[PDB]
């Protein structure tokens, strides 16, 4: 209702790439944002051949997003749910996902924009933005379960935001989500206790946040390269973790190691990350952050 | 928006 957008206002322009449950498109949306006759948007759709499970998860993801208002979380703008097909309209992120962005900054990248890799200050800013959006998600009582550079998105001014919630689960009642069994899973990002007990908490998100820091400082190499998926499962459950990338600033190394404590109780919280980094950020941060907001209570 | 199929593996957890 409040979210419903009239279909005639949405025009699909081109493919951005296959999302969790179907193709995402760049589009044009008329009269969706007050003050803009027409806005360039991202539009998520469901594959016609999607399984019942995927159709359910797609709709549930859109539904979860309705509850979020955070500068560091990709914004839901509207839904077209009258007639066919369902369109999920969101904030277009001008520089796409963080993994693509990082890979483009490699010296040998064919798509190098003519900029060097991120500086220490830029890395710190990314870290704080990611952590701020995650702290918001946690305060909203959801666990992300799939935090990774590929699921963070980069805006026109290079602000990083949490951007994909295909595995996100409500934890209001218990503070954890548990699910064992077989699955196509982001093994290289997962905490030892998630792999062992199938348990997902804000601490297991923190583990993945460490891996995101590793991605930032390695320009999104594959974690545990030379190990198969099954070897990563064994390695990490037995107390293994990632080595430091070449020329990694010590400050980021220090954070990574805290994120990879075997015992989840020992890892930092996302608020603690923002707090640690808070004096080293762009002056706009307190004006837009969840951390510095009245809601952070 | 780029998908990364190699970032997932068929494993068993829990």
């Amino acid at each position: 209702d409040e979210w419903e957008v009239s279909r005639e206002k949405i025009t699909l322009l081109r493919e951005l790439g296959q999302g969790s449950f179907g193709m995402v498109y760049e589009g044009n949306a008329r009269d969706i944002i007050k003050g803009e006759a027409e806005t360039r948007v991202a539009v998520k759709t469901v594959n016609e051949s999607a399984s019942l499970r995927e159709r359910i998860e797609f709709l549930n993801e859109a539904s979860v997003m309705k509850g979020f208002t955070c500068h560091h979380v990709v914004r839901l703008l509207g839904v077209v749910s009258k007639g066919q097909p369902t369109l999920v309209v969101m904030e277009l992120m001008a520089h796409g996902d963080l993994k693509s962005y990082l890979r483009s900054l490699r010296p040998e990248a064919e798509n190098n924009p003519g900029r060097p890799p991120p500086t220490l200050q830029e890395m710190i800013q990314m870290a704080a933005e990611i952590a701020d959006g995650m702290a918001y998600l946690n305060a909203k009582k959801f666990v992300h379960r799939d935090l990774a550079a590929r699921n963070c998105m980069v805006a026109h001014d290079f602000t990083v935001k949490i951007g994909d919630f295909g595995m996100t689960r409500d934890i209001y009642e218990t503070d954890y989500y548990r699910k064992g069994g077989k699955g196509l899973l982001p093994v290289r990002w997962m905490a030892p206790e998630s792999l062992k007990d199938g348990v997902f908490t804000t601490s297991s998100d923190m583990w993945s946040f460490g891996v995101v820091l590793w991605e930032i400082t390695s320009l999104a190499e594959q974690p545990y390269q030379g190990l198969s998926n099954e070897q990563v499962l064994k390695f990490v459950m037995d107390g293994g973790y990632l080595d430091q990338p070449d020329n990694c600033p010590e400050r980021v190394t220090d954070l990574m190691r805290m994120c990879w404590q075997f015992n989840p109780n020992m890892r930092p919280t996302f608020l603690e990350i923002v707090n640690l980094l808070k004096d080293d950020l762009h002056p706009s941060f307190p004006e837009v952050s969840f951390f510095h907001s009245e809601e952070n209570k | 928006y780029n998908p990364y199929p190699e970032d997932y593996g068929d494993i068993e957890i829990g």
